[PDB]
């Protein structure tokens, strides 16, 4: 009675610098970034319990500032110039598990090599009714 | 949440 399991959810992002000769005209974006929602390496895939993920972006991305991803991978790739707090809202398959908001501070590459680098990861434990 | 970030 009142049984639960804990599962790890990791929100992270990677990015790469885009040199000027590879930038779209009148896009001020200096980077290509990707935010991901994954599980720990030591646990089963989160697709077993995650229904869908909403990514809330900074208003500069309007009218495309709310992006729904229903199937894995729960990845979102965009170009940009600025770091901002990404709100990731995780929805679970089992209705008994309420949605959670995770705020991930987007971290952009500063090596400027044009290679992809790891930016940041935000780790939370969630509770799943059993 | 437990945050970790690369300096560069």
């Amino acid at each position: 009675s009142r049984l639960f399991v804990k599962k790890t959810i990791v929100v992270g992002n990677v990015s790469k610098y885009i040199p000027p000769d590879k930038r779209e005209e009148n896009d001020q974006s200096t980077h290509k970034w990707m935010v991901y929602v994954r599980g720990s390496r030591r646990e089963p895939s989160i697709n077993h319990f995650v229904k869908k993920v909403w990514f809330f972006l900074h208003p500069s991305y309007k009218p495309n500032d709310l992006v729904e991803v229903r199937e894995p991978p729960f990845h979102l790739t965009r170009r940009g110039w600025g770091e901002f707090p990404v709100r990731v809202q995780v929805h679970f398959k089992d209705s008994q598990n309420k949605r959670i908001d995770i705020i991930h501070n987007l971290k952009l590459d500063r090596t400027y090599t044009g290679l992809q680098t790891l930016g940041a990861e935000t780790v939370v434990d969630v509770e799943l009714h059993r | 949440a437990a945050r970790k970030s690369a300096p560069a």
